[PDB]
């Protein structure tokens, strides 16, 4: 997801509807990627609750 | 954007075209050599981000 | 398309005719290249 915005505010900075430099969508098979959310604890767990 | 605000390199399109001096064939069906690459270079768009 | 002994004329059949008259045309050699006008480099 976080890829999504950065190709759709570097749009907005070039002023086109479509941007040549894409952050997303790239031919890279980059499917192991992780980034820092809300559902895990430091210990480990889950934030279900 | 800094760098292009203070390099003096000015990247002009034209010299493509002029280098190329070929005039327009669209009443030819087949596209020569010359004017196949201009297609694809597209010279008109002046993003170069 | 159209061999049938059932022949009706209808509107279709008549841009098809034109179309086919229109891609043999412009396929002549000749008509490729060809202008009424004259550039600046043949001018010279």
């Amino acid at each position: 997801d976080e890829a999504d915005e950065a190709t759709k505010k570097q749009a907005k900075d070039t002023d086109k509807s479509k941007a040549q430099v894409t952050y997303s969508d790239t031919g890279i098979n980059n499917a192991n990627e992780l980034s820092r959310s809300g559902n895990v604890d430091n210990e480990g767990g889950s934030n279900q609750k | 954007v800094l760098l292009q605000r203070i390099s003096p390199l000015q990247i002009d399109p034209t010299i493509i075209s002029n280098t190329m001096s070929t005039v327009s064939e669209s009443t030819t069906q087949t596209l020569s050599p010359a004017s196949s690459i201009l297609g694809k270079l597209r010279p008109s768009n002046s993003d170069f981000s | 398309h159209g061999l049938h002994g059932n022949m009706t004329l209808t509107s279709s059949d008549i841009q098809r005719h034109i179309t086919e008259f229109i891609s043999s045309w412009q396929n002549h050699p000749i008509v490729q290249v060809s202008a009424d006008v004259e550039n600046k480099k043949t001018a010279q």
